[PDB]
């Protein structure tokens, strides 16, 4: 074993125990997606209202 | 260096309530906001000020925003014991919720409330001389927790590009859920949030439920039961930011210590001991450390023996000295199955905070003299993605319930894109972990 | 009543355990993908262990130990014995073996081979699609993952006939990790010529049958032969050693695979393969995780599985096993 | 939050009236609209169904519709008839002659704007309207024809609100006129398109429960309606008491837009033979609830498979015991739940039981068995239509035969849809 980096604050302590060494979308793009969703909802509504008017 | 908490949806809000209540007990903050030990009135930059700012009358105000698309859960906050703690701007409610529909939380209602939320978050940011980043609490299965949270996280990457974002996420469990569509919402929100979260702590309600039945002997746990136990885990995970310490004292250290690969950013949490307050025998450092390798004590049920560790971190509260930890570590490594990936060092980062855990008076959890929360990045947690992915696959092959999401303006293609991203996530875990 | 599913349509044994369950009127078989089962008679490969033990209110049991391949892959068994502190020094019942890929021991194999031929010792090995040969180059050209294992040149030969053999023992490990050795074993038998037929005893590499029906000989007789031929018993000369090897292998991996304190439960039926040399010393050959049975023994043994591994968890409204202790 | 309730035609207003009697009682609202209960739990979610009038008077958010005045008069005279807002009775004088065309196109058209006026006024005072609920029959003319006209006009004015119905299906066993199959087939067409959740109440099942289980020799519509009001009280407990808005319920109960026709059930169903006072255990409640003899659509659940199942328990009982029995029955009926909707049986508990019962249970199932109800209607419809029997009553109101063909074609399509999902496996 190997115990390193022992820090002793007044509220406790911390240290590392070693046991073996080894071996984005912009704001506009987000807006496009949301408005796209809005338009598909609005299209679907318009079909409904048109169908009801019939 | 300040931290801003964001509580999204019913699960995030109610867990946020349990956490801030616990914080106040731990820091000596009365319900009315006053903090007698804080001898610097209306100022100072002590350790606990990373979570609380101060008014001129001496009030200690959480650095928190609560958002929900429906007002009845946030009304609890407005009327609870610690109501006097918050101000109205920090509480944001809509009129009607996402109906467990990710598409409704993200597209339909999200689009309409995000700028208000970002504005209210901006108002806390401007109070911070050195903002660290955000801790985001939410369910996977709620329409709001899943759908609005992923919108928020995208926008937080845009507005606070250089800030860390951590997640505490409630993973769905049929024992304490009435919904059938949570596998959809879960995948949809993980796919969209993945690039934008630095480190996410998943809590499986199944595990919390079973720890409450077994350890606390509660025939049928309530959310209040589940949230008090969760808030112990959150508190011990965040104590390093709120108390004088050297381990995990800023959000970026979480990523540094637990996350070698950006996508594999879901540590397994394990807590001990959980002791019924009605009881008791007081466990040793070696015993509670040994408990951290018991699947029964994990926040997500899975079997770490059949995966590989990439990193591992032990957080002790209470009467613990380093010599005890090392002897206990030495012993367990000769007994237990523990295999790190060959390209990581086999080791533990240990932090001890001398203040023993705090409990809600009259709650079901016994006050103990020492406890430990182990944070380990295991490939074994991939079991939970496989479970979730399989439930998704079962409904999705018949397109069951899909019309509800499409009807909110989502494209069917987003299900596939999300699912294929999760398939790659599972492939990533296998590569890291199997021979 | 109890429910189970079936997902290995080729399981010789569990097809019979499935039929017995049905005969008790208290088990019913759901389609193979129904998730609300008490028992899974699961698939040999890719068994979805990580989806077990998350059905509300359901106690779930499966007939394979996740992780047991470490003993039933010929390659894995070798690394386990070599690198397990519990077996490394202590293993005097396993032939000298080496892993060799077409973490590799090509250089170490050649080191012990030089000792052998140079010392003029017996230097015949068997790599395993098997090939027994005495020249090291003749073996490797065949391998281009196999293991190369020292071929036992002085095997115990049954008489008359001068015939090789092997011993299969069936081992059931229940959810509590009791180790149950089935009272019945079989010999599988070949004359030995110091032509892969008298050198390979597999039941397929033979199929012949004049000495014993089906080239298989059971313990009642093999004991009598040892008494008549060698003034010893099956228990003293061989079975003590078999019980010790089973316990060593299975106790070794118990911490890695035990399902106590786990959210689902495991049992598994194993077939250990053994060799006996002419000094009545016993040698573990391989461990089979998906064994068939002797036609004669299917009945008794499949009822033992239900009695000891299944009904032990889902009870219904003498003993054929030897319990190997801890 | 708020629901607007509509009841249309004879059957709709009679069942509607009992429902308001029952739940008014459960909420401690006396016949004058004054509150006299004993628990905050009664008032916690009272606005979902009641408006508040000055002086802590609670007025049902209910619209009463009909084309002749008889049943409306009888309601005003009934027990809680004073409780209804006078302006909310909307009615004509012609009647609809048990004729869908008259309810939907000729007599009904005349009266529908007046109903939409009352609906608007009730909507406008809602803090946040969840949706609408309509009770009606499908065999008559006003409930069936005007009712579905109303739903169409509500959807046009409120396209993004939930629309649910409690719909009494006809059966020859409890029949008023021979044209019922026509009226119901024309209505199912509308319902397939314009409701989010329809509770199918089959008068045949109601009758058989009263006859075979309740041991009632000669049931009355009063009897049937008591069963229906208890069931309506059960399914809406999760809306009226702490526990679920209409949309979140539909999202988790309706996996495909067209298959939203539910089979309700109630328990206990027992004979009053000195058994009525016997405490009923949680096992008894749960076994009954899933028994065929307890379901109010004459459909054998064993003949199909459940897509989703909601079970609501009422009273003070072991929540532990409840889970144990719900799980036990899923293991029994493992065969009857589709395997491609994980965890599709869900349970709620509410401590406030119905008046006069220590505990009760209401069952709500989305079962492919319901296909049997629609194919029965289809068969009866076809027997008459192939000979154009009784068609002149409809063509004389301006309808063409082609509209009958479309409705029949639409219902048979629905039946084949249930059949597909009954045979679908995860394989
Ligand atoms: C004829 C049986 C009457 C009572 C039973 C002994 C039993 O309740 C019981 O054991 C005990 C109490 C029931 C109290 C409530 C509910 C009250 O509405 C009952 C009503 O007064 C009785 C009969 C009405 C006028 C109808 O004829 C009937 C069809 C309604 C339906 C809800 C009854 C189902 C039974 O299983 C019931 C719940
Ligand atoms: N542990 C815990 N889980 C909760 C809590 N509240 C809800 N859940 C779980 O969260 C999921 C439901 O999501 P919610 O958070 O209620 O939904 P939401 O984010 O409010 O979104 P909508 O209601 O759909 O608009 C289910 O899995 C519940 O079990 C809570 O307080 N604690
Ligand atoms: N080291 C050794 N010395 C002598 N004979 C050996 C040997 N290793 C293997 N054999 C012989 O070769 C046969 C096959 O061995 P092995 O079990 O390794 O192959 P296999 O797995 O394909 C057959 P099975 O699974 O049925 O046991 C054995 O029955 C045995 O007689
Ligand atoms: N259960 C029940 N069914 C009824 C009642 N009244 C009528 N029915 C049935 O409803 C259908 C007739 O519709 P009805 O409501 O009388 O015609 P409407 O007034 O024009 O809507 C037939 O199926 C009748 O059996 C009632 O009070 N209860
Ligand atoms: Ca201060
Ligand atoms: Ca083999
Ligand atoms: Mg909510
Ligand atoms: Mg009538």
């Amino acid at each position: 074993m190997e115990v390193i980096e022992l820090n002793k604050c007044t509220s406790g302590q911390s240290f590392e125990v070693i046991l073996k060494p080894p071996s984005d979308p912009s704001l506009e793009e987000i807006q496009k997606k949301l408005e796209a969703a809005e338009e598909r909802r609005k299209y679907q509504e318009a079909e409904l209202l048109k169908h009801l008017a019939e | 260096r300040e931290c801003i908490s964001i509580h999204v949806g019913q699960a995030g809000v109610q867990i946020g309530n349990a956490c801030w209540e616990l914080y106040c007990l731990e820091h000596g903050i009365q319900p009315d906001g006053q903090m007698p030990s804080d001898k610097t009135i209306g100022g100072g930059d002590d350790s606990f000020n990373t979570f609380f700012s101060e008014t001129g009358a001496g009030k200690h105000v959480p650095r928190a925003v609560f958002v929900d698309l429906e007002p009845t859960v946030i009304d609890e906050v407005r009327t609870g014991t610690y109501r006097q703690l918050f101000h109205p701007e920090q509480l944001i409610t809509g009129k009607e919720d996402a109906a467990n529909n990710y598409a409704r939380g993200h597209y339909t209602i999200g689009k309409e409330i995000i700028d208000l939320v970002l504005d209210r978050i901006r108002k806390l940011a401007d109070q911070c001389t050195g903002l660290q980043g955000f801790l985001v609490f939410h369910s996977f299965g709620g329409g709001t927790g899943s759908g609005f949270t992923s919108l928020l996280m995208e926008r937080l990457s845009v507005d606070y590009g250089k800030k860390s974002k951590l997640e505490f996420s409630i993973y769905p469990a049929p024992q304490v859920s009435t919904a059938v569509v949570e596998p959809y919402n879960s995948i949809l929100t993980t796919h969209t949030t993945l690039e934008h979260s630095d480190c996410a702590f998943m809590v499986d309600n199944e595990a919390i439920y079973d720890i409450c039945r077994r350890n606390l002997d509660i025939e049928r746990p309530t959310y209040t039961n589940l949230n008090r136990l969760i808030s112990q885990i959150v508190s011990s995970i965040t104590a390093s930011l709120r108390f004088d310490g050297a381990l995990n004292v800023d959000l970026t250290e979480f990523q540094t210590n637990l996350v070698p690969y950006p996508r594999i950013h879901f540590p397994l949490a394990t807590y001990a001991p959980v002791i019924s307050a009605e009881k008791h025998e007081q466990l040793s450092v070696a015993e509670i450390t040994n408990a951290c390798f018991e699947p029964a004590n994990q926040m997500v049920k899975c079997d770490p023996r059949h995966g590989k560790y990439m990193a591992c971190c032990l957080l002790y509260r209470g009467d613990v000295v380093p010599k005890d930890v090392n002897a206990a570590i030495a012993t367990i490594k000769t007994k237990r199955s523990i295999q790190f990936v060959d390209w990581c060092p086999t080791g533990f980062k240990v932090g001890i905070n001398y203040q023993p855990p705090t409990v809600v008076p009259g709650g079901d959890l016994a006050k103990v003299q020492r406890a430990v929360c182990m944070l380990s990045n295991t490939t074994a947690i991939a079991e939970a993605w496989a479970r979730l992915d399989h439930k998704f696959d079962l409904m999705y092959a018949k397109r069951a319930f899909v019309h509800w999401y499409v009807g909110e303006g989502m494209e069917e293609g987003e299900f596939s894109e999300a699912r294929e991203d999760m398939a790659a996530l599972e492939k990533d875990y296998e590569e890291v972990g199997v021979d | 009543m109890y429910t189970f599913v079936v997902r290995d349509e080729n399981s010789s044994v569990y097809a019979e355990v499935s039929r017995l369950l049905l005969a008790t009127g208290q088990w019913k078989r759901l389609r193979k993908d129904n998730p609300r089962f008490n028992l899974m008679l699961g698939e040999r490969n890719r068994l979805p262990f990580g989806r077990l033990g998350h059905e509300p209110g359901l106690v779930q049991l499966v007939n394979y130990y996740r992780g047991a391949d470490k003993l039933c892959r010929k390659a894995s068994l070798v690394k386990l014995i070599k690198t397990s502190p519990e077996l490394s020094e202590s293993c005097t019942w396993f032939p000298e073996s080496y892993v060799i890929y077409p973490t590799d021991e090509r250089e170490v194999f050649l080191a012990a081979y030089n000792r052998r031929r140079e010392g003029r010792e017996g230097n015949v090995w068997i790599a395993k699609g098997i090939l027994i040969s005495s020249e090291a180059s003749e073996l490797l050209d065949f391998i281009d993952v196999h293991v190369i294992q020292k071929y036992l040149e002085k095997p115990l030969l049954l008489e008359p006939g001068h015939r090789k053999f092997d011993i299969r023992s069936w081992v059931l490990v229940d959810h509590l990790y009791n180790i149950y050795l089935y009272r019945e074993g079989v010999l599988r038998t070949s004359p030995y010529n110091s032509d892969k037929t008298c050198h390979l005893t597999n039941h397929c590499i033979q199929k012949y049958g004049r000495y014993e029906e089906g080239n298989e000989m059971f313990f009642e007789e093999f004991n009598q032969y040892l008494m008549d031929a060698l003034n010893t018993t099956l228990e003293n000369s061989i079975l003590l050693q078999i019980k010790h090897i089973i316990r060593s292998c299975l106790m070794c991996i118990e911490p890695a695979i035990s399902t106590k304190h786990l959210h689902y439960q495991s049992f598994q039926l194993f077939g250990f393969d053994f060799m006996v040399d002419e000094e009545l010393k016993v040698w573990l050959i391989e461990v089979n995780g998906a064994p068939a049975c002797a036609q004669k023994l299917y009945a008794e043994l499949c009822q033992g599985i239900v009695d000891v591994a299944i009904s032990s968890v889902f009870p219904l409204a003498t003993s054929i096993f030897i319990k190997l202790h801890h | 939050r708020e629901i607007v309730h509509i009841q249309a035609g004879q059957c709709g207003n009679q069942i509607g009236a009992k429902f308001w009697e029952v739940i008014s009682d459960e909420h401690g609202i006396d016949p004058t609209g004054s509150y006299h209960g004993d628990s905050d739990l009664q008032l916690e979610r009272i606005n979902v169904y009641y408006n508040e009038a000055t002086g802590n008077k609670y007025v049902p958010r209910a619209i009463l519709v009909d084309l002749e005045p008889g049943t409306m008069d009888s309601v005003r005279s009934g027990p809680f008839g004073q409780i209804f807002r006078p302006d909310n009775f909307v009615f004509g004088q012609s009647g609809a002659g048990n004729n869908w065309a008259k309810g939907h196109y000729t007599e009904g058209a005349e009266l529908v704007d007046s109903v939409l006026d009352v609906v608007r006024k009730e909507s406008e005072s809602c803090d946040c309207l969840q949706g609408f609920q309509l009770t009606h029959s499908l065999g008559g003319g006003t409930g069936s024809g005007m009712g579905t006209l109303l739903i169409s006009k509500i959807r046009e004015e409120y396209p993004d609100r939930i629309m649910n119905t409690f719909s009494v299906m006809p059966s020859p066993k409890v029949s008023d006129t021979v044209v019922e199959p026509y009226n119901a087939t024309l209505s199912v067409h509308q319902l397939v398109e314009n409701t989010d959740e329809t509770y199918c109440i089959d008068n045949e099942a109601l009758y058989d429960i009263c006859f075979r289980t309740l041991k009632l020799t000669t049931p009355t519509y009063g009897d049937l309606n008591h069963l229906v009001s208890a069931t309506m009280s059960g399914v809406t407990t999760c809306l009226r008491f702490p526990g679920a808005d209409l949309r979140k319920l539909a999202v988790n109960m309706v996996p495909f837009p067209r298959l939203h026709f539910f089979m309700p059930g109630f328990a206990p169903l027992t004979s009053r033979g000195s058994q009525q006072y016997r405490a009923l255990t949680v096992p008894e409640l749960t076994q009954q609830m899933f028994d065929s003899k307890n379901m109010m659509a004459a459909c054998d659940p064993r003949h199909g498979r459940y897509l989703t199942v909601a079970a609501i328990f009422r009273g003070r009982m072991s929540m532990k015991e409840v889970d144990e029995q719900m799980l036990n029955v899923q293991n029994k009926n493992s065969s009857y739940f589709v395997e491609w909707i994980p965890n599709n049986v869900k349970t709620a508990v509410c401590d406030i039981p119905p008046r006069g019962l220590k505990m009760s249970a209401t069952f709500i199932g989305n079962s492919t068995a319901i296909q049997e109800l629609f194919k029965r209607i289809s068969e009866q419809f076809t027997a008459m239509f192939r000979r154009k029997a009784f068609l002149h009553w409809y063509t004389g109101e301006g309808m063409d035969e082609m509209e009958f063909t479309e409705a029949e074609s639409n219902m048979n399509d629905l039946v084949s849809e249930y059949q597909q999902y009954q045979d679908a496996t995860a394989d």
